[PDB]
């Protein structure tokens, strides 16, 4: 929680990957495990998503031991972390609207139109020019 | 089983209520945890002689003659 | 009838809460208010068919000995 407060630009989407198959966090200090639940609904309330795939565990493979009131049947491995193995490399922009124009059906009514874009045609990252031993930008100067 | 499992649930919602929900009662309503083991062993300690009575056939039908029409049918 | 009565103790404790501050955490910890006819209603819709069934007396053998001992005894 304090990792995301302290970054300063404006977050769209906040998420956090937990890594354990220790489907109990402690099945002894029940005091840890209150003050767990309490502060995670916090997060939930702060507005960040918490989020654990079960990766593998000799039994111990459930979700209801403490994690049922957590994350947003079960099994010992994770379907959702084989697809974030996918390994691809798409890139994508937002709702970006290219350009706004007034669609007016004649010289009167006037209608707002936002000409969006479905495909596009993505060619390579346009490079940029480095100095050879520096490695430098070298801001062209035509 | 299934009002037991139920007297389970409202066990779990009063404690909500106490370890995390920081919040007290008038005293004069606590009730135990249920267990049905516990429950089970007094039953037929205390109220088994009773609760299992023949009798007349009375009360056996007058308490039940519902369920008895339903399963019945089933 | 007692654990029934026992589901209306910890109802008046859970309303003990209700009625003053006592608000829950766990979104997912809420239980509805106990009241009999209803639960039996849906016992006889939802589940009757499934317990009823007399099957091959397993189910008898398996969970009953224990009542049906005592029932033998008193």
């Amino acid at each position: 929680a304090n990792l995301f407060s302290d970054v300063q630009f404006k977050m769209s989407h906040k998420r956090i990957m937990l890594f354990t198959n220790e489907d109990n966090p402690h099945g002894n200090d029940s005091a840890k495990a209150s003050r767990a639940r309490t502060k995670a609904g916090d997060l939930r309330d702060t507005g960040i998503f918490l989020d654990l795939m079960h990766l593998k565990k000799p039994g111990g493979f459930d979700i209801s031991l403490f994690y049922r009131d957590i994350i947003s049947v079960h099994f010992e491995e994770s379907s959702k972390l084989e697809d974030l193995l996918r390994k691809v490399r798409a890139k994508e922009t937002r709702k970006r609207a290219l350009s706004r124009l007034k669609l007016k059906l004649n010289k009167d009514i006037v209608i707002s139109v936002g000409i969006y874009n479905l495909v596009q045609k993505a060619l390579k990252p346009p490079p940029i020019k480095l100095y050879r031993e520096t490695n430098e930008p070298v801001k062209t100067k035509t | 089983r299934e009002l037991a499992t139920l007297l389970h649930m409202k066990d779990l919602e009063i404690q909500d209520y106490q370890e995390s929900g920081a919040t007290l009662i008038r005293d004069r309503l606590k009730t135990e945890p249920f267990e049905e083991n516990s429950f089970l062993e007094q039953f037929m300690i205390e109220k088994l002689p009773e609760a299992c009575s023949i009798g007349d056939g009375k009360p056996f039908v007058m308490n039940l003659q519902d369920l008895y029409m339903a399963v019945t049918t089933q």
